[PDB]
């Protein structure tokens, strides 16, 4: 399952919203009706941390500015307001199939 | 709940390096460990998964030590292309969906 | 390869060449279905498709309501896990464990760790994929395929409820609704057992279902969880042999070895399974449940070669019931012909190929296709194998009718000899 | 018309007036379903109807994959036919025989000719009537009715797979999915048997299913074939009589005739069926399987009229268990009342119409609707018939408790008399 | 609350604290389905939806055609009601009674009044709601939802026909197709019984189904009627106690109390249920069918406290079969360890916590999670309760092997003592 | 098949009146009795139902006498608003649908 | 279940047809496909008598001039020719649900 | 696999003629024989079918001789309208679909 | 089942294609999804021989010029090139129902 992610570079002005899209090559709906798509954040100098663990479910400790959306093969990650702590690399991941696959990663910057 | 990995390793081509991953804060035997490679300037790449409950392995030789709550990944015939950061992530204990909620800080292996 | 040896001395046939798969333990896993807490569709309207959805929701709600109304012990392992899930706070452990994954290992109050798997999520489908489709303002659904796929998703719940309702919450065998073949195959792979057991169980999943149990456990906090109690085959590939016995009578006093059934080697001792329903038999693998087993010394095998062995006391029964009958063994058939009853062995093409005389005799499955004893027509098993006939003097000729105790429902060689000696002592 | 005779002498009731239908053989037919070798729909798209088809195809493929994972002997006839179909080249005989017709007789390697019938052709439907409907370019289906009719065609395969999965490839009774009523009726007509057997089987198809077996045979070369093992009733319309027995005690020492069950005339001899599950009973026809039968001389009937007949040795048991009980026979009920337990016979309107004294007594179904013995309420059978009461002195009064051997689990009149004579010889 | 008492003297454990629900009678109700007499849809056309309706009508017609082809006695009450409905004019009583209502009480020819309920009306649906939809001129149906809802309405009839076909018209347990949970709950409320019985049956509807029967009665005059035979629990809340027994052997001669099973107080006497399948057990309620019951004096309980009581003659068996085995009782497990076989009791965490010596011993479910005897691993019941160990000298030590009659398949304390005294008299 | 009720009743407020309903022409135990109130210038109002087969009651205290085939309805704490005609109707013997095929002539209770 | 009935007053000339409609608040189709809607007539000075017992089924002894029609939530009672004996009050009743409910009643008169 | 029939027959009205059909090249008992009449200047007409496996007959009296692998068809009360060619065709052995793969050369019966 | 066949006479020039249609009075789809429609050829002076045994399946030894087509109630027999050996009478046959029925026959000629 190829997880195409777009865009690869997302320079965002502080306070303005940012949207990251990630489209799968196959439908990610599992045998049980859940769609297991994860969103990770790699803060510079740190290991990736999970933000969204199902298409819209925020992880514990994640601020409410991070919103996940999408269904089927196309998904979206949105940030309501980009702050200084939102700079990093975001990876979409599917665990539904046999081999987990990550996206190319989105490099969020500040203008 | 956290994962701590070994320090940075410098190796010559053709050698073998074994990364370690010490787990704490949770029951090690209730999960599995997924290993992810991140080459410099390149995205994340899933390498292999080992269950601490079954011993099942998916894809390099990954092993787990239940007594010390430690996971090991050994890469043989190291090449210059194997210079990357290797992460251990707590994962599903069985053939379910992978989530990778908690990641180790990352072991930088230089060849 | 199966091999049969008929012993004319005791009118018994041993069908060797089998391999054991003895269930020595249980593996309990929790199968969970997340249920929606929906009470009804809020709107009302004249749309025909929405009425079908409401009818299917009524089936869903009634299924939940039906579930809420719900020697040895075969389900003691699954009942124990079910009773732990009823403890306060144990349901939330499963809820949080399966929050981001469909499989998890959960450590319960007793300290046991059970593999929990969520095979269906009706809470997600109804709340997120069904209700948003319903246009509440018009109370209409755009496409009929929503109705059809809702029936498919809800179908498994209805059949699971249907099986638990008539089985009082404990169903055996585990049907394909409780645990589909892919789920059962993956569950076996996920068990913490050796690869030899995994290969054995995966090749014989049909036997695994027949020896498994499903226990309805909880219906609380939007979770339908039932414990599937899979068998554990700790003893594999050990030799097994089935002892077929037929009455042996003079041509009168009859003698029959009562210790018929499956025997299998187990940890230096022989596990004897008297009940026929206990052991399922495959190509050459015998799946015997050890709960219905008797543990015997390895000397029990000596009764086949020598009925008067001092190392064991072979079990026999004594009676005057001189009735002709046939035992359809594997690789052949034992025929006991007595009285005026005519016994014949027949082939499909050549017809009657043998007429049995008075006494106990054996015919292989080679050539013989049917056996007729009295008014009963017996078909023989056409299993491929080599049958061996061990000629010998029947033991019933050694006794005498004057002191033979022909009333023992179940006795032994030594018990009969001692009782005979008591008769001679008085006489 | 059913007639009951109660014998006060032995506390036994014989329910005559029945006709036999004894299964003396088996008829094995091969039911084949031609399967498509499709792996998936080539295209991918966003059409909701095609996704339903893919979901149904996944059910189809999993059903095929599930099937690929799959004294006497009741299935020896169907297993033999199944093992022949596994031989190389035998599948192609069926493939070529059913190339232009849905019914054919195929001569196998053993020389046996079996009637083969193709009840469903999923290869034709999927390859010719389903796949051409799918517009591969748009990956869309025009009409939803294609999805619904695909579910109907595939439904029989899924249920056949479902039954074989939980029964380990051998199902009994043969359900309506394995063999529908029209197919079973036509199959009986197509059997090479006399018209009397065809009329018997056609009128009692519900009994035929209960005595039939279905054996999963092959899943190879796009053919799903299972052997249906129908019963053959070679003995028809011969007289049958059921012997009901109840304990006979002094008013203490008890006596009970152990030879209860169905008896039927068969080729000049009496077939005795001890097990209750063996014989199914209709209006006046008794369907007894001869595999569970004992062949007895015609003199066995003399035990009813004279328990001390020299032509036969009637089987009785002896005990001190003076416990009150009732046997609900046809056309009446035998009531054995002993001790302080109160036994009464009651009518729906008139209430208690009779109070049973100490001893063994019989009440017809005329007037009596329920029987109460101790704390147990027994309902009597309301079958129409004529009951006859044969007054006589109970045989238990002829013995004496001093030498009565009241411990025989199963014995006979002569055995008891000889053992009594042995007791008198010592005394 | 459950309480267990283990008696070392007789190696027997009594699990007290239970409440009875004894089925002492039957309640027969007539469930009717009004059937349409339609033969086919008059028109013919190329509409795909109408062909689906015709296919479903063929299922409907074949279902009707399939139905038209259709100690004690468990269905004597429902058969009696079924035979009355076959009388001329009795069908029209039901037809007129249910003309304006779906529930009615009908007085039959015998004078019995039976509650009749019409759970489905296919005559109304097909004739009034299905056929008018079909546009006979175009032979077309406007909406596909008509096909889907027709399949849903007809589905219950097909499944009812399916169950009667394979069960020969008598099905047990009563499935949810025969009588849904809402219908069964309302039927219990409509029975003329006290509120204590209604509360008992409503809380345990799963047990009610397992003890109920469904009898196919009539298919004549557009009426499908089958008699549902619900159980009546006349005895409620009386004390019950289960007697678990294990072999008691010298450390040889063995002794075992044969009177194991459920005992319950009933009208000043004890109802004993030997068969294990007779009694269903809930949290603390035991549902025992009185048809399989023995009525015993209240003194039978004295065998637990004193095996040599003169008020009763406790039943025991004698043998030389010194085989180690364990009885998994409630609130514990009896372990009989003999010979060289090793017996241990294990905990999930602490492992082996006890090693059983030679003799009969008992371990509570507190701490113990599994029991190993020989090669068999037994899991104990984790029921919450208080177990009591009653230390005492085993009775088997009072006898001597020289005169012990170790061959009694079933005997009593007095019978053994008399037989022993006979042996001493000769010696 | 007919139902005959008691005569007209005149009561003072706070008293209690028991209406009766004698049944004839059919088996009383095979049905139930539904009681309907009709205030002057007002429509019919269903009050309660009592089964002669079960004794079940739905809604004042309605009772049935099976021996005399009579049904009774007692209204306590009579008020001026309780002045109405009370009817007894033969009804379903169980928890089915109510039909009320045969009605009594009506008892006028005046308070 | 509120059984709204319309009109409340129906003055009809002798011989001309008359139509009475009664609309339910819910669908009256029972679990079994029948729709149990009844129509009663209260002749002046008499108890109500049942005319139609299911949506269109006339009761025994009812003249053919009374026709019932309707489905689902809306129903209709029609009289082909209004005679002198048709003066009265007509009540629609549903017995399908837990509590039987009647309509407000239609007062038929003669002009 | 072939079927050979009897020679041409000339008969007077009212007589009886028995056509024969000798089978070779296949197992006779595995099939049935269907008889087809072809009047001159007229199409084929199916007359009757007899199974060599069951003996079942459908529609003149058709019989089969299994020992000689021969089928017979006897037409009684011959008329001038019965002048036609009669064919024997190998057919289904049971109540399946008829195929008639192999036909005999045809017996011309003249009346 | 009346098997109407058209045309009755088909004079065809050598080498040109020829089409024979045969329409059934009922759908010939059997319980199993197969449609058992056969096509026979009666060469002059010979017995009829089967060409197509299911709607499109050529029989063994039949040249590829004979093609069968159709579904439901309407069917077609086509000859790609009519040769000298294609002269004869063609009969469509259904065996699905109780009594096999043939078409009127098509007389193919050469112009």
């Amino acid at each position: 399952v190829v997880m195409t992610q777009s865009p690869l570079s997302l320079p965002v002005t502080l306070g303005q919203p940012a949207s990251i899209s990630c489209r799968s090559s196959q439908s990610l709906v599992h045998s049980d009706t859940n769609t297991y798509l994860n969103w990770f954040q790699q803060r510079p100098g740190q290991s990736p941390r999970r933000l969204i663990y199902k298409v819209s479910n925020r992880d514990s400790g994640v601020p409410d500015r991070f919103s996940g959306s999408g269904s089927g093969t196309t998904f979206t990650l949105k940030i309501s307001r980009v702050e200084a702590e939102d700079v990093g690399i975001y990876y979409c991941m599917q665990g539904s199939h046999w081999a987990p696959t990550f996206g190319q990663g989105t490099k969020v910057e500040i203008k | 709940v956290q994962l701590v990995q070994s320090g940075s390793e410098v190796k010559k081509p053709g050698a073998s390096v074994k990364v370690s991953c010490k787990a704490s804060g949770y029951r090690f035997s209730n999960y599995g460990i997924s290993w992810v490679r991140q080459a410099p300037g390149q995205g994340l790449e899933w390498m292999g998964w080992i269950s601490a409950y079954n011993g099942n392995i998916k894809y390099v030789t990954v092993t787990t030590d239940t007594s010390t709550a430690t996971a090991y990944m050994e890469v043989r015939s190291l090449t210059s292309d194997d210079t990357a950061v290797y992460y251990c992530a707590r994962d599903v204990p069985a053939d379910g969906v992978h989530f990778m909620d908690v990641w180790g800080q990352g072991t930088l292996v230089t060849v | 390869n199966i091999t049969e040896e008929f012993y004319q001395s005791t009118c018994s046939a041993v069908s060797k060449g089998y391999l054991s798969a003895l269930r020595t333990g249980w593996y309990t896993s929790v199968i969970t279905i997340e249920l929606s807490n929906i009470k009804e569709i809020k709107c009302n309207g004249t749309d025909a498709k929405v009425k079908l959805i409401k009818q299917e929701l009524d089936k869903y709600k009634n299924a939940v309501t039906e579930l809420q109304l719900l020697v040895g012990s075969a389900i003691a392992s699954g009942v124990a896990v079910s009773k732990v899930l009823h403890l306060e706070g144990e349901v939330n452990k499963i809820k949080s464990a399966l929050l981001s994954t469909n499989k998890a290992v959960v450590s319960l109050s007793n300290g046991v760790s059970v593999l929990t798997s969520k095979v269906l999520d009706l809470k997600n489908y109804i709340d997120k994929q069904l209700l948003p489709i319903v246009n509440k303002q018009s109370c209409s659904i755009p496409n009929i395929e929503t109705v059809i796929e809702f029936q498919q998703k809800n179908n498994r719940l209805l059949e699971i409820t249907r099986e638990f309702s008539v089985n009082a919450g404990v169903t055996t065998p585990v049907s394909t609704y409780m645990l589909t073949n892919s789920e059962l195959l993956s569950l076996i792979n996920d068990m913490p057992i050796t690869n030899d057991q995994k290969k054995l169980m995966s090749n014989n999943v049909q036997i695994v279902r027949q020896q498994s149990y499903s226990i309805m456990s909880i219906i609380k906090e939007e979770v339908l969880a039932y414990v599937v109690q899979l068998p554990l085959y700790g003893v594999i590939d050990t030799p097994c042999w089935k002892l077929h016995t037929s009455p042996l009578c003079t041509t009168n006093i009859c003698l029959t070895r009562t210790d018929r059934g499956w025997y299998c080697d187990n940890a230096g001792s022989v596990s004897f399974f008297p009940q026929a329903e206990t052991c399922k038999v495959q190509s050459n693998r015998v799946f015997c449940d050890t709960m219905n087993s008797l543990t015997l010394p390895s000397e029990v095998n000596l009764c086949n070669v020598d009925i008067f062995n001092p190392k064991y006391d072979c079990k026999i029964m004594t009676s005057k019931t001189d009735v002709s009958s046939s035992v359809i063994t594997s690789l052949g058939a034992i025929v006991s012909c007595y009285g005026k009853t005519k016994c014949t062995a027949s082939n499909k093409n050549r017809g009657i190929i043998k007429t049995f005389s008075n006494g106990c005799d054996y015919v292989s499955n080679k050539g013989v296709d049917t056996v007729s004893v009295g008014n009963t027509l017996y078909y023989v098993n056409k299993q491929e194998g080599k049958s061996l006939y061990v000629k010998g003097e029947p033991i019933i000729n050694f006794y005498d009718p004057l002191v033979f105790p022909s009333d023992e429902f179940d006795a032994s060689i030594s018990q009969v000899n001692e009782k005979i000696n008591q008769s001679l002592a008085f006489i």
